[PDB]
């Protein structure tokens, strides 16, 4: 698997939650960014938030691949989608 | 004969569904079968195998004799090593092992809003459409146009594409015109071809 898929893959999944999040309606600070907001999103399970609560698991685990290579659902979805957009373009500066 | 499983993430991104026949399985009708699978943390390995930590999959069998497993949730990006667990008459029999990862098997939507409209004065016909919202990745469209009662189809690469306008050798006449759409790198499905738009 080449790295510069991963990072290509990494951009897309971001795309796919943000668009996920308005459908309803440097990688240590990310990642423990993400960690914060799936503790947010156990505490309130649903359909949509469950979905997102995995995908967010699947950004984590593509953030640690970089590194080694070298109503509250609304509120709490809106915030999220603000740190994703600004991980997607502070990846392309690498 | 061993035994294939093809299968397909829905065009939101939510689900995906396998298939298995049982055409080439008839000759051994005495036996239970039991869909097992392996879900990587990311991505698929590059052979897949039999993994000695698996887990069963519900299938339903289908009126067309093929059983259907759905797994949803779905992790975009986790390998999916999938096999078929077979106990004829004792032991264990597993099929060879395929991996499949969800993101690349995507069947995207067809293209909303498509439009057909003849301009006289430019002489060419501006098919209009909207990309599906999901998948993310960038996509390549096909467009099919002809007379409307004869079909010559075209191809459009560029992802950042909504218009492209085409020539015809009647103006007046009514053509029928579909868009479908598939991701750029080709690792996923064609959609179905979008309702037809008259000119």
């Amino acid at each position: 698997v080449p790295i510069q898929k991963v990072q290509d893959d990494t951009k897309t999944l971001i795309k796919t939650i943000v668009t996920r999040i308005n459908d309803i309606s440097t990688l240590s600070k990310m990642d423990q960014t993400l960690a914060v907001y799936q503790q947010i999103l156990t505490s309130m399970p649903s359909r949509n938030v469950i979905q997102i609560s995995n995908d967010l698991e699947n950004l984590r685990d593509l953030l640690h691949v970089l590194a080694f290579s070298k109503s509250t659902e609304v509120v709490a979805l809106s915030r999220l989608q603000g740190s994703l957009q600004d991980m997607l373009w502070q990846l392309d500066l690498s | 004969v061993n035994i294939n499983i093809s299968c397909e993430t829905d065009g939101y991104l939510t689900k995906m569904t396998c298939r298995w026949s049982t055409s080439t399985i008839q000759s051994l009708a005495e036996s239970t079968l039991q869909l097992r699978y392996h879900r990587s943390s990311l991505y698929c390995s590059d052979i897949p195998s039999i993994h000695p930590i698996s887990e069963p999959k519900d299938c339903y069998l289908q009126s067309d004799g093929f059983y259907e497993c759905i797994f949803q949730p779905i992790f975009l990006l986790s390998g999916y090593t999938m096999w078929i667990r077979i106990q004829h008459s004792l032991g264990s029999l597993d099929s060879p092992p395929t991996c499949v990862l969800p993101d690349s098997v995507v069947k995207p939507l067809p293209p909303s809003s498509v439009k057909a409209e003849i301009t006289i004065n430019i002489g060419l016909l501006k098919i209009s459409w909207e990309k599906p919202v999901f998948p993310e990745n960038n996509l390549q469209f096909q467009i099919r146009y002809g007379l409307s009662g004869q079909w010559k189809m075209y191809e459009v690469y560029d992802a950042k594409s909504k218009s492209v306008s085409l020539p015809v050798p009647d103006l007046s006449a009514v053509y029928a015109v579909q868009v479908r759409c598939k991701r750029l790198d080709g690792l996923g499905y064609w959609s179905n071809w979008s309702n037809p738009a008259y000119t």
